[PDB]
RNA sequence: CUGUCCAAUGAGCGCAUAGUGAGGGCAG
C-alpha cells in the first residue's frame, strides 16, 4: 500500500526486520531512547547512532523536524510503515512513532549499527 | 531579519505595559473619586465599567438612572442600585479642578484602552497567520511569549515538550503554559499535570505550524478538545 | 500476582529543571 510520499525514506520489507531487530537489541542493551521528545534530545545534544520513525505517525508533521535535525548533524534517519511494530521493538505496549539508537562506550551492537548506518546511507539519494 | 513574530512579540509585550498602567489608573481614580460618590467601586467590579461610569456621572449623582449612555455601560439592575445608592451617598461635590484632573486621566484611561484593544486584535490576527494551529490551542498571546523566549517558529519545534513547559519560567517549574489562560482555568490542584498535557500538545501543535499544514487549525482544534476532555475527565 | 482503564502523540517525578523518561488509576 501507499505511504506519505513525505514519509522518506521507507524501509523495504528486509530492512524493516533488521531495523526492528536492532532496535529490540538496543532496548536491551540501554542504548535505545524511545518517542520524537527523546530522539529530539539525542539529536541536540550529539549522542545519537541513527533514528527510525514510524511513516504510521498522524499527522506526519509531529516528527517532520527530526530528518531536518538529523540533515544538520549528519545522522542517518529511515522509516518503517507502522508504528504500533516500531512500538513493540520499543519495549512497549503503545505505538512508538519515533525512536533514536544512541551512541555507547564500547558496544557489542557497534558492528551491526555500522551496518544499519551503511544501509541507510545507502536509501538516501 | 525582519522576521514578523518578533514584531508581534513586542506588540503582545506593549498590551502588558497598557494593562499594568491602566490597573494603577483604576487605583487612582477610585482613590480620587472616592470623596464624590465612595460606594460606587463597590457596586461597579470592572475597572473599565468603573471608569466609564465615573466619566459619565461626574460631579453630579442625582439623576444617574435617567442618563441614556450610563444605561449603554452598565446593566439596569445594577444602574438602580447605585442611583439609590447616589441618593444617600456621603461624600461631596468636587472642586472644579478636582473634577477637571479626574475626567482628564478618565479620557486617558479610555485613550489607552482603544489602543491596548487596537493591539490584541493585531496579535491575534497576526498569530493566527503565524502558529494557526498554536495559538488556537493557547490563545495568539501565550503562543506569542513562548515564540519570543524560543526565537521563532522553527526553533521551537525542534524543542521537546518538557522544555516546552519550562519556557518564561524562573509554585515550582511554571513557565508560560502554566500561567496560560486554558491551565487556569483549572483549580490549583489540577493545574501542574494541566500544564504539562498542555506543553506536549503545544509541541505537537507547533511542529504542524512550522511546515505550515493544517492552516485553518484543524489539528489545533483536534488537540484541544482532546485536551478538554481529559479536563472534564479530572473534572 | 490477575482482571480492567490510562500511558513515548509521554506515565510518574519536579531548583539534575533548556530537566528527568515508564510507568500510573481502579478492582479482586
Amino acid at each position: 500500500a501507499d505511504v506519505n510520499p513525505k514519509a522518506y525514506p521507507l524501509a523495504d520489507a528486509h530492512l524493516t526486520k533488521k531495523l526492528l531487530d536492532l532496535v529490540q537489541q538496543s532496548c536491551n542493551y540501554k542504548q535505545l531512547r524511545k518517542g520524537a521528545n527523546e530522539a529530539t534530545k539525542t539529536l541536540n545534544r550529539g549522542i545519537s547512532e541513527f533514528i527510525v520513525m514510524a511513516a504510521d505517525a498522524e499527522p506526519l508533521e509531529i516528527i517532520l523536524h527530526l530528518p531536518l535535525l538529523c540533515e544538520d548533524k549528519n545522522v542517518p534517519y529511515v522509516f518503517v510503515r507502522s508504528k504500533q511494530a516500531l512500538g513493540r521493538a520499543c519495549g512497549v505496549s503503545r505505538p512508538v512513532i519515533a525512536c533514536s539508537v544512541t551512541i555507547k562506550e564500547g558496544s557489542q551492537l557497534k558492528q551491526q549499527i555500522q551496518s544499519i548506518q551503511q544501509s541507510i546511507e545507502r536509501l538516501l539519494v | 531579519a525582519a522576521p514578523e513574530y518578533r514584531v508581534i512579540v513586542d506588540a503582545n509585550n506593549l498590551t502588558v505595559e497598557i494593562e499594568n498602567e491602566l490597573n494603577i489608573i483604576h487605583k487612582f481614580i477610585r482613590d480620587k473619586y472616592s470623596k464624590r460618590f465612595p460606594e460606587l467601586e463597590s457596586l461597579v467590579p470592572n475597572a473599565l465599567d468603573y471608569i466609564r461610569t465615573v466619566k459619565e456621572l461626574g460631579n453630579s449623582l442625582d439623576k444617574c438612572k435617567n442618563n441614556e449612555n450610563l444605561q449603554q455601560i452598565l446593566t439596569n439592575a445594577t444602574i438602580m442600585v447605585v442611583s439609590v445608592t447616589a441618593s444617600t451617598t456621603q461624600g461631596q461635590q468636587l472642586s472644579e479642578e478636582e473634577l477637571e484632573r479626574l475626567e482628564e486621566a478618565c479620557d486617558m484611561a479610555l485613550e489607552l484602552n482603544a489602543s491596548k484593544h487596537r493591539i490584541y486584535e493585531y496579535v491575534e490576527s497576526r498569530m493566527s497567520f503565524i502558529a494557526p494551529n498554536l495559538s488556537i490551542i493557547i490563545g495568539a498571546s501565550t503562543a506569542a511569549k513562548i515564540m519570543g523566549v524560543a526565537g521563532g517558529l522553527t526553533n521551537l519545534s525542534k524543542m521537546p515538550a518538557c522544555n516546552i513547559m519550562l519556557l518564561g519560567a524562573q509554585l515550582p517549574h511554571t513557565g508560560y503554559i502554566y500561567h496560560s489562560d486554558i491551565v487556569q482555568s483549572l483549580p490549583p490542584d489540577l493545574r501542574r499535570k494541566a500544564a504539562r498535557l498542555v506543553a506536549a500538545k503545544c509541541t505537537l501543535a507547533a511542529r504542524v505550524d512550522s511546515f505550515h499544514e493544517s492552516t485553518e487549525g484543524k489539528v489545533g482544534y483536534e488537540l484541544k478538545d482532546e485536551i478538554e476532555r481529559k479536563f472534564d475527565k479530572w473534572q
